[PDB]
């Protein structure tokens, strides 16, 4: 209260004010890269350049690349499945780990047919019912 | 017979191109986040070649106005709340183009202001040759320049600018081809895969520019020392530890490709630094490389007079201008504390110096990396108010960084002359 | 820009 109470004979107070400049936390040395990652494929690549916010890289390349809508629509030749067309592998990538030849017969859904038996087909018992003993 | 067309199936669109370009341009970047320090903050900015020749070329002579120039100092050095860039890393490679000389006089105009050393990698078409591997032929780079075909270049080193920029040569291999005993591709927990091949030999097979360790030696001259010592030389700075080299069984047994583009000799390491290039030499058969050279673009000049003659062996020294670039960093960030506060000339010079004392000495500390902590030698703050504006004032600095070594002569003979005692007349 | 290095190696 402004008012202020009215003072006694034996007015004691405690002051708990502290004055002093504020404190400033170090600056990380930043460390800025600039290179063609999206070929024009990404939520920030394919805006204006007048406006795109620069990433970080708080977590990793594995979490700030998702982060970013990297898919491709590239033809390819095709050997596997029926009726024509060339495969069109059309993924987006979420890791790095993405390009290894094995992720992406996980991702590209024709390659995966071909994979698909390999779960079956090679799993047959033939080691189990040949081997009869009696 | 299935493992036959998977053989056939992705080994089809790995070789495919636009694939394998996101794969060159993301495993250099996976490359410079790899080390993860406890106060190096990286970041990103996926934008074409393109999109920014037309920015500079457009903008080369109003530079203040860029789009790029407006996301780099005045968004984040210039601001208030904002974190500035500390050296940025061109993931391109520049060849002897009067284009792509431009792209860098732009890029440098604006490292130049927003004090951020721009790294960046060049082509082999530089030397005019279509193999890098072919370098190690030509005889001294020295002479290579006085050709009338790098006038326009000759040009570029001479600006202001070329200071900041620092051009490397070479390039690490970044992914070992998949062979099924050599790097076998992490199949699934059934589905047969790791039994996959590729398809190469001589050289072609995914590379990235040398500037990626150049920098990624820069984050950890940091996290460890403080400064831009720790980034030269074998026992010092870039050492640069286990490369991807790379294996094959063709005839032989198993012979070993080294991991760097190309094998640098000794006077290459020197006979580059003159033309003010980085070259990433690699030690035979070692699987290892290390930077002997960290010079800028700019002319190195000779001059008569001997002090005149080292400052431009200093200012071509782009370790340095890492450096000095850092004190920029403290003045435009720490000073605008005290913008409205009571200070005078005697006062500045006391808080900038105050600071500044912690990093000089003349002492030398056992082992490079306790005494890489101290850049510089000695500095002067010779700060001054100015007529007519009366909150103003004019600094100068002027610092003495510890000079590295760099090269030796030697003259070894047989006196005989020394103790005369065993040659002499009287016996 | 005719792929006749890409078609050429076939490889089986």
């Amino acid at each position: 209260a402004k008012n202020k109470i009215p003072n006694s004979r034996l007015m004691i107070n405690y002051e708990t004010n502290v004055d002093g400049v504020l404190k400033k936390k170090e600056l990380p040395y930043r460390v800025l890269v600039v290179g063609d990652l999206s070929k024009g494929r990404s939520v920030d690549a394919k805006k204006e350049f007048a406006d795109r916010e620069v990433r970080r890289v708080n977590n990793g390349v594995d979490r700030v690349l998702e982060e970013m809508n990297i898919s491709f629509d590239f033809e390819a030749p095709n050997f596997v499945s029926k009726d024509p067309s060339n495969l069109k592998v059309n993924y987006r990538i979420e890791s790095v780990k993405d390009f290894r030849p094995d992720a992406v017969a996980k991702k590209v859904p024709e390659i995966r047919a071909l994979l698909e038996m390999k779960e079956i087909l090679a799993s047959f018992a033939k080691d189990i019912e040949n081997n009869r003993n009696l | 017979v299935i493992d036959k067309l998977i053989d056939l199936q992705v080994n089809s669109i790995i070789s495919n191109d636009e694939f394998r370009a996101l794969e060159q341009e993301w495993l250099k970047v996976q490359e410079v986040c790899q080390e993860d320090y406890d106060n190096v903050e990286v970041s990103i900015l996926d934008v074409k070649k393109e999109e920014l020749q037309y920015d500079f070329e457009r903008n080369l002579y109003d530079i203040s106005s860029s789009d790029f120039f407006k996301k780099v100092y005045v968004s984040e050095f210039d601001q208030y709340g904002g974190e500035p860039y500390g050296a940025i890393l061109g993931l391109y490679n520049f060849e002897n183009t009067t284009n792509d000389i431009i792209w860098l006089t732009g890029m440098g105009m604006v490292a130049k202001n927003s004090h951020a050393p721009f790294i960046a990698s060049i082509d082999k078409s530089f030397f005019g040759v279509k193999d890098l591997s072919e370098i190690t032929h030509i005889k001294s780079f020295e002479a290579l320049l006085e050709h009338p075909r790098y006038k326009e270049w000759n040009d570029f080193r001479n600006l202001d600018v070329a200071a900041y920029i620092g051009l490397t040569v070479g390039d690490f291999m970044l992914r070992q081809p998949y062979n099924p005993e050599n790097n076998p591709v992490q199949y699934k927990l059934m589905e047969g895969f790791n039994e996959f091949v590729d398809y190469d030999k001589n050289e072609s097979y995914l590379w990235g520019p040398a500037s990626i360790h150049l920098v990624k030696n820069m984050m950890r001259s940091y996290d460890k020392t403080r400064w831009f010592q720790y980034i030269r030389g074998v026992e010092s700075g870039g050492y640069v530890k286990n490369l991807v080299a790379c294996v094959y069984d063709n005839k032989g047994i198993l012979e070993t490709k080294s991991p760097l583009n190309v094998l640098f000799a000794d006077y290459m390491e020197l006979s580059l630094a003159n033309i003010g290039l980085i070259p990433f030499v690699s030690e035979k058969g070692t699987s290892n490389a290390c930077f002997f050279s960290v010079n800028s673009a700019k002319k190195v000049e000779e001059f008569v007079d001997g002090f005149d003659s080292a400052n431009s062996r200093l200012i071509a020294n782009l370790s340095y201008t890492m450096c000095i670039s850092r004190i920029s960093h403290y003045i435009k960030c720490v000073i605008r504390d005290k913008i409205g506060s009571i200070v005078d000339v005697e006062s500045i010079q006391k808080i900038l110096s105050d600071w500044i004392s912690e990093f000089v000495t003349t002492v030398y500390q056992p082992t490079p990396l306790e005494m890489a902590r101290y850049p510089f030698r000695n500095v002067s703050i010779e700060v001054k108010t100015i007529p007519g504006k009366p909150g103003w004032y004019s600094c100068k600095i002027n610092v003495i960084p510890h000079i590295q070594f760099e090269g030796m002569n030697t003259t070894m003979t047989i006196d005989t002359r020394l103790e005369p005692e065993l040659f002499g007349t009287n016996n």
